[PDB]
RNA sequence: CCCGGCGAGGGGAGUGAAAAAGAACCUGAAACCGUGUACGUACAAGCAGUGGGAGCACGCUUAGGCGUGUGACUGCGUACC
RNA sequence: UGUAACGGGGCUAAACCAUGCACCGAAGCUGCGGCAGCGACGCUUAUGCGUUGUUGGGUAGGGGAGCGUUCUGUAAGCCUGCGAAGGUGUGCUGUGAGGCAUGCUGGAGGUAUCAGAAGUGCGAAUGCUGACAUAAGUAACGAUAAAGCGGGUGAAAAGCCC
């Protein structure tokens, strides 16, 4: 086999979310977490 | 000297020798097309208007070319209401050339 | 193929002649517009001016029916302080009476420069003599 | 007392349109010295109408 | 690494700034009204589409009156007649013969006002 | 022969010196300076002397006759700026630009 | 980012925008929002993994013929020219030679080519094996990576 | 060497592979500002586009028209976040 | 503020009531052409071929599949001074992000494929920095103690010297 043949089995990288990324990417502009409220923000969220 | 007939979903009024554009047909490069369905032929002053598809008159075309036409570009746009959208396309035709209006 | 479209240079555009002795003014003034815009041709073009000339004679003798000779008001403003000025039927029929099938073709024309133009086209007179004889223009009767 | 929205390079030119310079139309020819000078000023070499009146 | 984004958004600029040739004023030049100038351009072209099969069908229709009006009937009766002696020649290629043919738009009348009476 | 002459940074405004260089396009030369002549603006000093130099060029650098010249090309086009702070009143700053130009003068048989 | 936490002008009242700091990351010269630090990429093999790979890369190279036993492979001097004529007397270009016993003679005589690189039999490695065209091993070194993997 | 004010700046000359590498010096974008050519525009009203479309000017050619630029007139159409 | 309580012209029907047949009228439905998702069914299930049926507006939001940039391995390989990256035009091409070829400028680097990692994609944040417009050749030229003339010097003098 070669370095440059080598590959991942079908399932296995998933390549994660980038929110913000614009319109068509789906999420992009609050980037899937709505408009305003406490959990839209910065570091909030209420607690256990 | 010309004819009217439904070559693909539309009338067409071709005379003789004329090439027309038209949709997507399962004909070759290199062959012939025989449009016996023929809406109205008219020749000199003796018009053959069809109670359909007149009397006998079989239109005879080559197909010239198979090409895609222009792009035409769809956009899709709501103001304010975060979304947009692109899309192209591009439209198969056939190139007929007719060699014969039967009478 | 595409269709047909007439062009401003090889348009043919007869002259008529229109008495008006005796008429409704709403229905001359309709077949008037249906001329001059052109509706009447077969090559008729939206974009281009294919109407016929027309010479109305008699301007003053078009009737109306009903109170319209005294209870149609004409109202116009002189862009003024507050100057409204209206007339009715019968004093505009004295002062100048061309101008009643005037504004009653204009009403009924399309709006913006084309529309302006086949109102050019009309050419209306209060009297029996017309001065463009030279034109030779055919009698309308309708 | 302050501009809505700006003036485009159109509106600009046109009214620019006004301040074009007039070039003069002719000199003057004297008649003994020949120089070129405006109508009735005196010339730069101090001749004037055939004259001469500065040293 | 550090990704610098010149060529790429320049590739973007000159993209939507190539559409917008013919445009007045700072939306040929400037690019933010040149991006608006161009979505509107697409909405309006998707939506004139539609339009243009509309406004053709209507000129179509105004035309075959006109040139049956000609001939002494209105295009209402001389539609149901060609629809009644089931003749199938649409409105484009009636509007065409009524321009170029006028013997063969003359046949089409006499078959409609054959086929109503 | 196009016969160029520039007076690059020229201490003036461009519109200043457009307004002048408006006048002599196409002129032949002659015409020209004596419109430069008398001319009494500031800008006419400037482009005249580049008329003069141009003149000058088309007749050494390359054969002669100033007599069948013409002015075919004359433009001026803005140039480096410079900035200066002019205080104006209430204790804020203005930044007031000595703006300068660039006179090219094409001037030609032809 | 060196500098002051001064805010750089009022809340209120002056024209601009609200600011607090000029090392904002918003702000030139002052900056970046999520900052690197130095970090440890170094995943965790399993040695059950790491022995299945090995023995998939070393079935792959017996499968493809880039597996060559040879018995004895030594250089009877520290001469690269010895070694580079051993190579291509043996039709070789890009080799890994794996030897059982780490002789300094074959060692310092493959130092100075580029392609060669001669490993020792506990120095077996996956993308040496992948990586190079032809893989030379001795036969005590096979049977010794034999007997480490299985 | 020439213009210029024993200037500034420029045109030749010469170096260089290149001087639109001339010290404001590799490349040299966009905004911004000009000059020249083609078309349009001084009786026509408004997100300045879009669908149709004549004319004019350029190229070319199966001599039928296409391609490029502008685009009178005309339906529709109250920017983005 | 101006008709200003048919949208207007105008209408004694071009109004109203009843009946009747035409026609116009949407991105609805149908015709032809193309793309995709889902479900059944057989081909021998390169888990893709086909046949049918149906679905395909979309915010917040969920799920799926891709493009592009920079960097590492492949790669001391390949392209490159008979011309790279960049810049700027043109023409093809894909459902799209995009891709490819080529003319001009540039004058030395670029990098397939398949993998890997991200300072990975801006129009907006009274966003930050530089440049350049706009108002515009507009206001103003800073005490209403005040200047006029002759000669000089200079390329040029209302302002300098006498």
């Amino acid at each position: 086999m070669r370095l440059n043949t080598l590959s991942p089995a079908e399932g296995s990288k998933k390549a994660g979310k980038r929110l913000g990324r614009g319109i068509g990417s789906g999420l992009g502009k609050t980037g899937g977490r709505g408009h305003k409220g406490q959990k839209s923000r910065s570091g909030g969220g209420v607690r256990r | 000297m010309y004819a009217v007939f439904q070559s693909g979903g539309k009338q067409h009024r071709v005379s003789e020798g004329q090439t027309v554009r038209l949709e997507k047909l399962d004909i070759a490069t290199g062959e012939t097309v025989e449009f016996a369905e023929v809406l109205m032929i008219a020749n000199g002053e003796e018009v053959k208007i069809g109670v359909p598809f007149v009397d006998g008159g079989v239109i005879k075309a080559e197909v010239v070319a198979h090409g895609r036409g222009e792009k035409v570009k769809i956009v899709k746009f709501r103001r304010r209401k975060h979304y947009r959208k692109q899309q192209g396309h591009r439209q198969w035709f056939t190139d007929v050339k007719i060699t014969g209006i039967s009478a | 193929m595409k269709t047909f479209t007439a062009k401003p240079e090889t348009v043919k555009r007869d002259w008529y002649v229109v008495d008006a002795t005796g008429k409704t003014l709403g229905r001359l003034a309709t077949e008037l517009a249906r001329r001059l815009r052109g509706k009447h041709k077969a090559e008729y073009t939206p974009h281009v001016d294919t109407g016929d000339y027309i010479i109305v004679l008699n301007a003053d003798k078009v009737a109306v029916t009903g109170n319209k000779r005294t209870d149609k008001v004409y109202y116009h403003h002189t862009g003024h302080i507050g100057g409204i000025k209206q007339a009715t039927f019968e004093e505009m029929i004295a002062r100048r009476p061309e101008r009643v099938i005037e504004i009653a073709v204009k009403g009924m024309l399309p709006k913006g420069p084309l529309g302006r133009a086949m109102f050019r086209k009309l050419k209306v007179y209060a009297g029996n003599e017309h001065n463009h004889a030279a034109q030779q223009p055919q009698v309308l009767d309708i | 007392a302050v501009q809505q929205n700006k003036p485009t390079r159109s509106k600009r030119g046109m009214r620019r349109s006004h301040d074009a310079l007039t070039a003069v139309t002719s000199l003057s020819v004297d008649k003994t010295s020949g120089e070129k000078h405006l109508r009735h000023h005196i010339t730069a070499d101090g001749y004037y109408r055939g004259r001469k009146v500065i040293a | 690494a550090r990704v610098k984004r010149g060529v790429i958004a320049r590739a973007r600029h000159k993209k939507i700034l190539k559409q917008a040739k013919g445009y007045y004023g700072a939306r040929s030049r400037v690019y933010r009204v040149a991006f608006q100038a161009v979505i509107k351009a697409g909405q309006y072209a998707y939506r004139d589409r539609r339009q243009r099969k509309r406004q053709f069908r209507q000129l179509w229709i105004a035309r075959i009156n006109a040139a049956a009006r000609q001939n002494g009937i209105s295009y209402s009766k001389f539609i149901n007649g060609l629809k009644k002696a089931s003749v199938e020649i649409d409105r484009k290629i009636l509007a065409d013969i009524a321009v170029f043919d006028k013997v063969a738009f003359t046949a089409l009348v006499e078959k409609a006002k054959a086929a109503l009476a | 022969m196009e016969t160029i002459a520039k007076h690059r940074h020229a201490r003036s405004s461009a519109q200043k010196v457009r307004l002048v260089a408006d006048l002599i396009r196409g002129k032949k030369v002659s015409q020209a300076l004596d419109i430069l002549t008398y001319t009494n603006k500031k800008a006419a000093v400037l482009v005249k002397k580049v008329l003069e130099s141009a003149i000058a060029n088309a007749e050494h650098n390359d054969g002669a006759d100033i007599d069948d010249l013409k002015v075919t090309k004359i433009f001026v086009d803005e140039g480096p700026s410079m900035k200066r702070i002019m205080p104006r009143a209430k204790g804020r700053a203005d930044r007031i630009l000595k703006r300068t130009s660039h006179i090219t003068v094409v001037v030609s048989d032809r | 980012v060196t500098g002051s936490g001064k805010k750089p002008w009022r809340q209120k009242g002056t024209g601009r925008a609200r600011s607090g700091s000029i090392k904002s990351p918003i702000w030139r010269s002052g900056g970046v929002t999520f900052a690197a630090r130095p970090q440890d990429h170094s995943q965790k093999v399993n040695k059950k993994m790491y022995r299945g790979a090995l023995k998939s890369i070393l079935s792959e190279l017996v499968r493809q013929d880039r597996l060559i036993v040879v018995e004895k492979f030594s250089v009877e001097a520290p001469k690269t020219k010895l070694l580079a004529q051993k190579l291509k007397d043996m039709a070789l270009e890009d080799v890994l030679i794996i030897t059982g016993e780490l002789d300094e003679n074959l060692f310092l005589a493959a130092r100075n080519l580029h392609k060669v690189d001669v490993r020792d039999a506990t120095g077996i490695d996956p993308v040496s094996l992948i990586a190079f065209d032809k893989v030379v091993m001795t036969a005590d070194a096979v049977k010794q990576v034999e007997e480490m993997l299985a």
